[PDB]
Formats: C-alpha cells, sequence, structure tokens
C-alpha cells in the first residue's frame, strides 16, 4: 500500500477541475493496470473486486496494485450464474467507462439495472474526446454473453501499442 | 551441406543491390514501454517471457527491407553470428502475394529439390529457422488475412491455402521465429490475429550518419563537401532527410545533375517535391513520351486496385505498350526487373506505386479510394501533396502535370472528407486521414488550408519523436483551436513562435510530459510579451522544479490575460513559493483563480499567501489543495480573511490535523468573512469537537455560506439534529455531503425525523457507503419526492 491516495482521488480532482481527464494519461495508467492484471492471472490468481476505490497509485504515477451484492456486479454475477474471467473483462469495462466518462455505465435499486442489461444498454461515450478504438473496445468488452469477451491476453497487448504512441 | 549453396545464392542475390557493402549505415531502433540487432530477438525474462516473434514498423521508405537484406548477406558473410540459427528464409510479401493455393514454399528458382521431408524434421528439435516475411502492406488478396476458418497440419505437405496456412503456421502452432516488417497502419489486421509480439519502431538518419551517407555514397572532395553543405543551407530537406530514401532521391537526383552544375539546393519543400523533382530528372530530356508517360500511368495501380503487386513478366505491360521506352524505364530505374531475378517486373520500392497510383486517381472513383482507405496510407497523402503543389507548378513546371478539372474535385472532396474523418471521429493509433501531414504536403492556403481552421474541434495533437515543423506550420496557419500538445522536451522555437502567435482565441495545457531542464526555464519568452495569450492554463504533472518558478513569476507580473493556473504534483514547495508570491503580489494582475495542490508544500509559506488576498481584490478561488501542510498555518488561514472585503469567493482547503484549532480558526472566518460561497474540506481526521466549533461558527446570525462538505468523521448521533435545526433556523447553507461516516440508523433515523417537517437545506444531500437497514431507507426514498426541496440523496449501495 503506498500513501499517495487513490484513483477515486484521482477521478474527484477532474470532478473538481470541470475537465475530462485526457487520453495519454488514461492508457498511461490503464496499462499498468493490464500488466499487474495479466501478472496476477498468469500465476493463476484471480482478483474478483476490481473497483476504481481497489486502485492505488504513488504520486509519481505506479499503481502499486491492492491484493485480492454490491453494485459493480456482471450480469452473469447479478444472474448468479459463474463469475468467469469474462466478469473481469466486465469489470475492467464498467472501470474504463467511468475513468472515460467520469460515471459508471448505469448510474435505487437492482430490478432497472438487470433490465437495461437484458437490453443491453448504456449511455455512449462522445466522439471528439475520446479514440474511437477506445470506444470499439468498451463495445468489445460489455457484450452480454461471456464467450464474446476478449480476454487480457488481447486488451494488454492492444493497450500496450495504445500507450506506446502516446508516450 | 545444402547450407553454403543457398548462402552462396543469396550472396548472389542481395550483393547485386545497389556493392551496398561499403553503402550500408546502420540506424537507430527503439522500443521505448515507458537497439542492437545482435540478439534483437531475446525472449529473455524482463518483460518478454514467452515470444517468438518481432514487428518492425516505420514510415514509408525507412529501410526495413534493405536492413533485412544486410542481416541475409549478413549472416550470409557470418560477421561473428554465434549460431543462434541455421537456415533463413525471406519470403517477399509481394511475391507470395497471391490467393492461388501453393503448399509451403522454400524451392524458388525451381532447383533440384530440397531436403524438404528433413526440412520440418530440423525445425523440432532445433529451432534455428526464421522466416522474414517482407511488406505485409501488400499482402494482396482482398485485404482479408483474418482469423482463420481452418488451420492446417505442422507437416504443410499438403497444397493447403497459404491463406489458411502462414497465417495458421504464423498463428498457431509455429515454434519457429518471424520477424515481420510493415507500416503500423497495417498493424491492426495483424493485431487482433494473437501473437504475442515484440515491437520495434526503426529511426534512422541523423546529422552525423546522413554526414556519413554523403561521404560513402559521392567521391570525398567532388560534391561531398559541395552537396553536403548545398543542401544543408535549406530550411527543410535535412529534416526531411531523416528518411533515407529522401536521401537516395536527391544523391541519385542531382548526380546526373553535376554534369549540367549547380542546381541542386532549388525547389525543394515536402515529401511530394523530392519526387516530382526526381521524376523530372529522369524524365527531362525527351519531353513521343508524352503517351509514354500516360500508358505507364494508367496501369501502375491496377496492380493494387485489382491487387497484382507485380506485373507478372510485364504481359500487362505487353497489352499497354511493351516497346525499348520499357527497356529505358528499366535502365533509368535500375531495379524494376533485376531484383525480381527470373521474369517478374515490378518498381523499385512501391511508394513510387503509390505515388503513381496518385497520378493513376488523378488521370482515371476517388470516394472509392476514400472508403477502402483505413485498411492499407500512401496514395492519399502523395495524391494531397501532389494536388495543391502542382496547382501552384501550373504556373510552375509545364502543363504536363494534369491532362485540368479534375484537379478541384479532389480537393474539395479533401476537406469534405477531412470534415468527415474529424467532426464525429478520433482515431489515434491506425486510422489516418485525421492527420496534419495531409494539409502539410499540400502547403491553396488561403482556402484549402485554411478550410480546417473551420473544421478544428478544440482539437489537440500528439508529438511525441515527429519533426515539428509540421503542426507549427499548421496551427500557426489557422486561427482556432483550445490546443493540448505533448512532449516538446528537446526542440524550443516550434513551440515559442507558435504559441507567442496564437493571437486570435487560444487555451494551452502540456500535462503529464516530461518538459526538460531548461523545458521549465523555456516559455518565458513565449510568454512574456504582448498580444493575445493563455487566458486559462493547466501543467498537470509534468515536469517542473524551483528553477521555474521565477522565471513564470516574469510571466505573473507581465501578464493581462492569465486567469487560472495550475502546478499539480510538481515539486515546487520551496523557495520558489517566495518567487511565485512576489511575483504575483508585486504588480497588479488580473488573476482570478489559481491551482496549487499535491506540490510539495509546507507551512513554511503561507504567511505569505495570507498578503496576497489582502493586497490583490482579483484573486478570487485559491484551490491550495490537499498539498502536504498541517498545522501552524492555522492561525495565518485565520488572518487570511479577520477582515471583510477580501473578496475571496471560494476556498479550497487541505487535509488537516488538531480539530479544535483549525476549527477555531475557521470560526472565525465563517462568522466573519462575507462573500465566501464554497468551503471543500475532506480528508480530515475530525470528531465531535471540530463538528461542534463549526455549528458554533454558523450560529453567528448573519454570516453568509453555500455549499460545504464535511467528509472524514465519525459523529455522535446528536450533531444531525442540531445542524438540521440550526438551518431551518437561518438558510445558512444550501447543501452537504457525508462519505465514509459510520453515522449509524439512529443517526438517519432523526435525519429523517427532523426532514419530515420542514426540510433544513434547500439544494442536496449525500451520504455514502452505509451497510444500514432498509426500513428507514424507504422513507428515504419516500419523502424525497413529495417535498423536492431536497432533490437527490445517495443511495449507498443498494
Ligand atoms: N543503411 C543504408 N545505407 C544506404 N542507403 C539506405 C540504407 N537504408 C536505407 N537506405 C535507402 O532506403 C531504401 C531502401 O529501403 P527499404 O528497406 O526498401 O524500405 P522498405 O523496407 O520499406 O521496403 C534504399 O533506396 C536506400 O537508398
Amino acid at each position: 500500500l503506498a500513501d499517495a491516495g487513490d484513483l477515486s482521488r484521482m477521478i474527484k480532482h477532474f470532478k473538481k477541475q470541470k475537465r475530462l481527464i485526457p487520453e495519454r494519461t488514461v492508457w498511461k495508467y490503464f496499462v499498468q493496470l493490464c500488466s499487474a492484471l495479466e501478472h496476477m492471472h498468469s500465476r493463476r490468481v484471480m482478483h474478483r473486486d476490481i473497483k476504481p476505490a481497489n486502485v492505488f497509485i504513488t504520486a509519481t504515477g505506479v499503481v502499486k496494485l491492492g491484493d485480492l451484492t454490491p453494485y459493480y456486479m456482471s450480469p452473469e454475477r447479478i444472474h448468479e450464474n459463474g463469475y468467469n474471467f469474462k466478469s473481469d473483462i466486465w469489470s475492467l469495462g464498467c472501470l474504463l467507462y467511468e475513468m472515460a466518462a467520469l460515471q459508471s455505465p448505469f448510474y435505487m435499486n437492482l430490478y432497472s439495472l438487470c433490465k437495461k442489461i437484458e437490453q443491453c444498454d448504456y449511455p455512449p461515450l462522445p466522439s471528439d474526446h475520446y479514440s474511437e478504438e477506445l470506444r470499439q473496445l468498451v463495445n468489445m468488452c460489455i457484450n452480454p454473453d461471456p464467450e464474446k469477451r476478449p480476454d487480457v491476453t488481447y486488451v494488454y497487448d492492444v493497450a500496450k501499442r495504445m500507450h506506446a504512441c502516446t508516450a | 551441406i545444402y547450407c553454403a549453396k543457398y548462402r552462396a545464392y543469396v550472396r548472389s542475390r542481395f550483393q547485386c543491390i545497389e556493392s551496398l557493402n561499403k553503402r550500408y549505415t546502420r540506424l537507430r531502433l527503439i522500443k521505448e514501454h515507458r537497439i542492437k540487432m545482435e540478439l534483437l530477438f531475446d525472449p529473455d525474462d524482463e518483460h518478454s517471457e514467452p515470444v517468438h516473434t518481432v514487428v518492425f514498423q516505420g514510415a514509408a521508405g525507412i529501410g526495413k527491407t534493405i536492413l533485412a537484406r544486410k542481416m541475409m548477406l549478413d549472416w550470409a558473410s557470418g560477421t561473428l553470428y554465434q549460431d543462434r540459427f541455421d537456415y533463413l528464409f525471406y519470403i517477399h510479401c509481394r511475391e507470395v502475394s497471391l490467393v492461388t493455393q501453393r503448399s509451403l514454399g522454400d524451392l524458388i528458382m525451381s532447383c533440384c529439390p530440397d531436403p524438404n521431408p528433413p526440412i520440418h524434421k530440423i525445425v523440432r528439435k532445433p529451432s534455428r529457422i526464421l522466416f522474414l516475411m517482407d511488406g505485409f502492406d501488400e499482402l494482396q488478396g482482398a485485404f482479408d488475412e483474418h482469423i482463420g476458418p481452418l488451420c492446417t497440419d505442422w507437416q504443410k505437405a499438403e497444397r493447403g491455402d497459404i491463406l489458411l496456412s502462414s497465417l495458421i503456421r504464423k498463428k498457431l502452432l509455429p515454434e519457429a521465429s518471424l520477424l515481420i516488417t510493415t507500416r503500423p497502419v497495417a498493424l491492426e489486421k495483424l493485431q487482433h490475429l494473437l501473437d504475442h509480439p515484440r515491437h520495434v519502431e526503426i529511426l534512422g538518419f541523423s546529422e552525423a550518419k546522413r554526414k556519413e551517407y554523403f561521404f560513402k555514397y559521392f567521391s570525398d572532395e567532388a560534391q561531398a563537401r559541395a552537396a553536403f553543405s548545398l543542401i544543408q543551407e535549406n530550411e527543410v530537406l535535412f529534416t526531411m532527410c531523416f528518411i533515407p530514401l529522401v536521401c537516395w532521391i536527391v544523391c541519385t537526383g542531382l548526380k546526373q545533375q553535376m554534369e549540367s552544375g549547380k542546381s541542386l539546393a532549388q525547389t525543394s519543400k515536402t515529401t511530394t517535391a523530392v519526387y516530382v523533382f526526381f521524376l523530372s530528372s529522369l524524365l527531362q530530356p525527351r519531353g513521343g513520351l508524352c503517351a509514354h508517360l500516360w500508358g505507364l500511368c494508367s496501369l501502375a495501380a491496377d496492380g493494387i486496385w485489382n491487387q497484382k503487386i507485380l506485373f507478372e513478366e510485364s504481359d500487362l505491360r505487353n497489352h499497354g505498350l511493351q516497346k525499348a521506352d520499357v527497356s529505358a524505364f528499366l535502365r533509368m530505374n535500375l531495379f524494376q526487373k533485376e531484383v525480381d531475378c527470373e521474369k517478374f517486373y515490378s518498381f523499385i520500392h512501391m511508394t513510387f506505386q503509390e505515388f503513381f497510383a496518385a497520378m493513376y486517381y488523378l488521370l482515371e472513383n476517388v470516394p472509392g479510394s476514400r472508403l477502402k482507405l483505413p485498411s492499407r496510407e500512401n496514395y492519399g497523402k502523395f495524391e494531397k501533396g501532389y494536388l495543391i503543389f502542382v496547382v501552384r507548378f501550373l504556373f510552375g513546371l509545364v502543363n504536363q502535370e494534369r491532362t485540368a478539372k479534375a484537379k478541384k474535385l479532389q480537393i474539395q472532396p479533401s476537406q469534405l472528407e477531412l470534415f468527415y474523418c474529424l467532426y464525429e471521429m478520433q482515431e489515434e493509433d491506425f486510422v489516418q486521414r485525421a492527420m496534419d501531414y495531409f494539409p502539410k504536403i499540400e502547403i491553396g492556403f488561403l482556402h484549402n488550408m485554411p478550410k480546417e481552421e473551420e473544421e478544428e474541434e478544440k482539437e489537440g495533437r500528439h508529438l511525441d519523436m515527429v519533426q515539428c515543423v509540421l503542426p507549427s506550420s499548421s496551427h500557426a496557419a489557422c486561427s482556432h483551436g483550445l490546443v493540448n500538445s505533448h512532449l516538446t522536451s528537446s526542440f524550443c522555437r516550434g513551440l515559442f513562435s507558435v504559441l507567442s502567435t496564437s493571437q486570435s482565441l487560444t487555451e494551452l495545457d502540456l500535462s503529464d510530459n516530461s518538459l526538460g531542464d531548461p523545458g521549465m526555464r523555456v516559455l518565458c519568452e513565449t510568454l512574456q510579451h504582448p498580444g493575445c495569450n493563455i487566458r486559462r492554463l493547466w501543467l498537470g504533472r509534468c515536469g517542473l522544479s524551483h528553477e521555474c518558478c521565477f522565471d513564470i513569476s516574469l510571466v505573473l507580473s507581465s501578464n493581462q490575460k492569465l486567469v487560472e493556473l495550475d502546478l499539480s504534483d510538481n515539486a515546487l514547495g520551496d523557495f520558489g513559493i517566495r518567487l511565485l508570491c512576489v511575483g504575483l503580489k508585486h504588480l497588479l494582475c488580473n488573476l482570478k483563480k489559481l491551482w496549487l495542490v499535491s506540490c510539495c508544500l509546507t507551512s513554511a509559506c503561507c504567511q505569505d499567501l495570507a498578503s496576497v488576498l489582502s493586497t490583490s481584490h482579483s484573486l478570487t478561488r485559491l484551490y491550495v489543495g490537499e498539498n502536504a501542510l498541517g498545522d501552524s498555518g492555522v492561525a495565518i488561514l485565520c488572518e487570511k480573511a479577520k477582515n471583510p472585503q477580501c473578496n475571496l469567493q471560494k476556498l479550497g482547503l487541505v487535509n488537516s490535523g488538531l480539530t479544535s484549532v483549525c476549527c477555531s480558526a475557521l470560526s472565525s472566518v465563517l462568522s466573519t468573512n462575507q462573500n465566501l460561497t464554497h468551503l471543500y474540506l475532506r480528508g480530515n481526521t475530525l470528531g465531535d469537537k471540530g463538528i461542534k466549533l463549526l455549528c458554533e461558527g454558523l450560529l453567528h446570525p448573519d454570516c453568509k455560506l453555500q455549499v460545504l462538505e464535511l467528509d472524514n468523521c465519525n459523529l455522535t448521533s446528536h450533531c444531525c439534529w442540531d445542524l438540521s435545526t440550526l438551518l431551518t433556523s437561518s438558510q445558512s447553507l444550501r447543501k452537504l455531503s457525508l462519505g465514509n461516516n459510520d453515522l449509524g440508523d439512529l443517526g438517519v433515523m432523526m435525519f429523517c425525523e427532523v426532514l419530515k417537517q420542514q426540510s433544513c437545506l434547500l439544494q442536496n444531500l449525500g451520504l455514502s457507503e452505509m451497510y444500514f437497514n432498509y426500513e428507514t431507507k424507504s422513507a428515504l426514498e419516500t419523502l424525497q419526492e413529495e417535498k423536492p426541496e431536497l432533490t437527490v440523496v445517495f443511495e449507498p449501495s443498494w
């Protein structure tokens, strides 16, 4: 655990600033998230709790990764099916939509959340302020069915290029 | 045994291209993730554990496949290669490029049959076999190298489709390496095809290496001192000669003019002008040729429009104008047929073919190219750079350039698709046509360059490694844009000269790059002179230190334009703050907001910050938010507004310490000081004493206050009724939020009881992170809508 702060602080900063987080910073946090997550999963350890409050960063920018029915709850897991790795891809999609447009995709009660899940709805990101490749990644990581979800080994090597061309 | 035979064959194959052994200069190889081709492919366990493949990438003509030929001839020379490998196979992706289903290919010139049933026995145990696939941008078909429907077996003796074999033996079960070289644009076809790759970008001709090129090309005193300096004295074309192909263009584009003498440095601007001048240097003394040029033009690009890259013993040209002019073009090109080595014909580097494709789409549906565009980019770039330059060279060179009315009908659709590809599309890695090169090579600078004054939409480009002549050429022409660039570290005046002249309408942010040590000390002279400049400014976690501060203290004093400045997370806390406050306090300033968060600051500076509110009536919203300061500044915080008429609207505050001292100081300012709207206290380790002093402070009648937040507390279950009764007594605030507060069921019970009659606040309320019971949650969701004076309540988790 670091003593600088967390990611939710880093979103409340811009919420005070009334400015959207620029894309180089977005990818700069997202890649060191993804590499630590794939390092977790390659040694066969799941997380189950991918939450923006569970993201802890130094003041230099290094995400010192924290260790191992809520609102963040996948369509299969909110209908009490299997928490798969596709649930981790679901939570990475909701986390990225939070760091993209300053709030969650579905943000009370839990019926209408399941209803719009069955209707597969979410507000669209604006075009002019985020990369369209990121929105295509978003649409590929909030798919309802588990088999339509590419894993961390695809998205991390995607984001590696997205960051290396935005250093 | 078979090693040395075709080793000598590849020695003969790549020795003949031009030589090219005393004509090879080593280049730069970069992979940042934040080289040496000897053991480049290391799967070493630093961060590249299971890898078997790299991808080389640069722009059009950086020298990838000539580097591959140097590797082939180098290992074919030996050249200290400790034998990691045994047999290396050049696979030219513009000869294997068909779809018509041949099996494995290792016999090329149809020699005696190689031991192919032992050629895969020597893969399994010795993994010393490597296939340099080269030229991914022109693997023809229908731009279709997708996920394979069916795989092939790991012996490949069957005549499977190479669209379904090399894609598969690239994709799955390889146990053999491949180093594909490509433009990065066609990385996307290769991307979602899963590889686990490495990547290397290739960066070539610097100053001294270009000097070594001009020495190794010519004779050492004829023009190696004369042409070098005569091309050196140009404002561009030394920057443009980062690309080695432009160096090849000029060194064999005035070697023919050393006989005529002294025409060297002229009319040299772009990537377009070097190509058109070199083509004029070849095609000068025959203009007969007026039909030969159109015949060459009219058939050069159907080999990518219908996707047949090499011209197949020029039987296509045997249809269109096969005479001795074909041999003349072959002799003046010198690399058309001989590099194909049996019967086929080609262009030299096929950016010539994209160039003649630009000639084709001049002289032969350009929205078809528009829709097909991003799957490849060079044809669009070269046709644009051709276009306004030959509008210019309508009155320049002779009118052989167009034979026009087709020119305007592709410049107005060019800005039309530019409008279409900007206004609802930002693609950052692979879909180009939203880049400033396409206007750059265009410069007619009165409409077609300043039409992007309209279609700009508050953009921000990305200058990590481009030579900054291009964007400085671009946005200094137009007059809009709230731009946020990135990383102008080494070069200097490509920042200064354009951020000075932004006087029409501008804005800036350079956040989270690393401006250097005089990158702190740059932008002083950019901002220390009038006109119109930055209105508000952010520098988020940039490279900044103490030595900047006095410098920007001067831009504090000299500015009648600044209204909001941020120094976030850059360690500016001691002795530069003295410079900052004397620069701000020194002169009258029109500064209204200021931001100083998280900089490594302490209480040894706030005594200076007491003066700036009392003197300046313009500094109004000082977010000093939660940099590491604590106690003993607290009386200075009290003297910040002991007097009224401070003209301080908001005050963001800091994670503080002992509750009684800070809130006793805060009681005086929240009682006496008028026009104080907001107050963001947060992260403050407080108890009952601080909120008790707070409600005694707001007990002071006719003290005005808007929105207030108290976040971190474990409140007793009596203060809520006290504060809500004070708020029904007087509209002392408007809203409030609560965060990680373990305040229990009894507090919210008293809260909904006092909220049942005469809701105290009038804007908003927030209660988060609460695992309490639902019988009161029914009342919370109940009593918000019939009396919507309380509009929103935070519902914690359910
Ligand atoms: N090391 C070098 N020495 C001399 N010329 C070079 C060198 N590298 C590249 N060039 C120039 O670049 C061109 C070769 O680039 P090439 O490898 O064919 O590009 P690509 O890999 O994109 O096809 C040649 O015309 C040559 O003049």
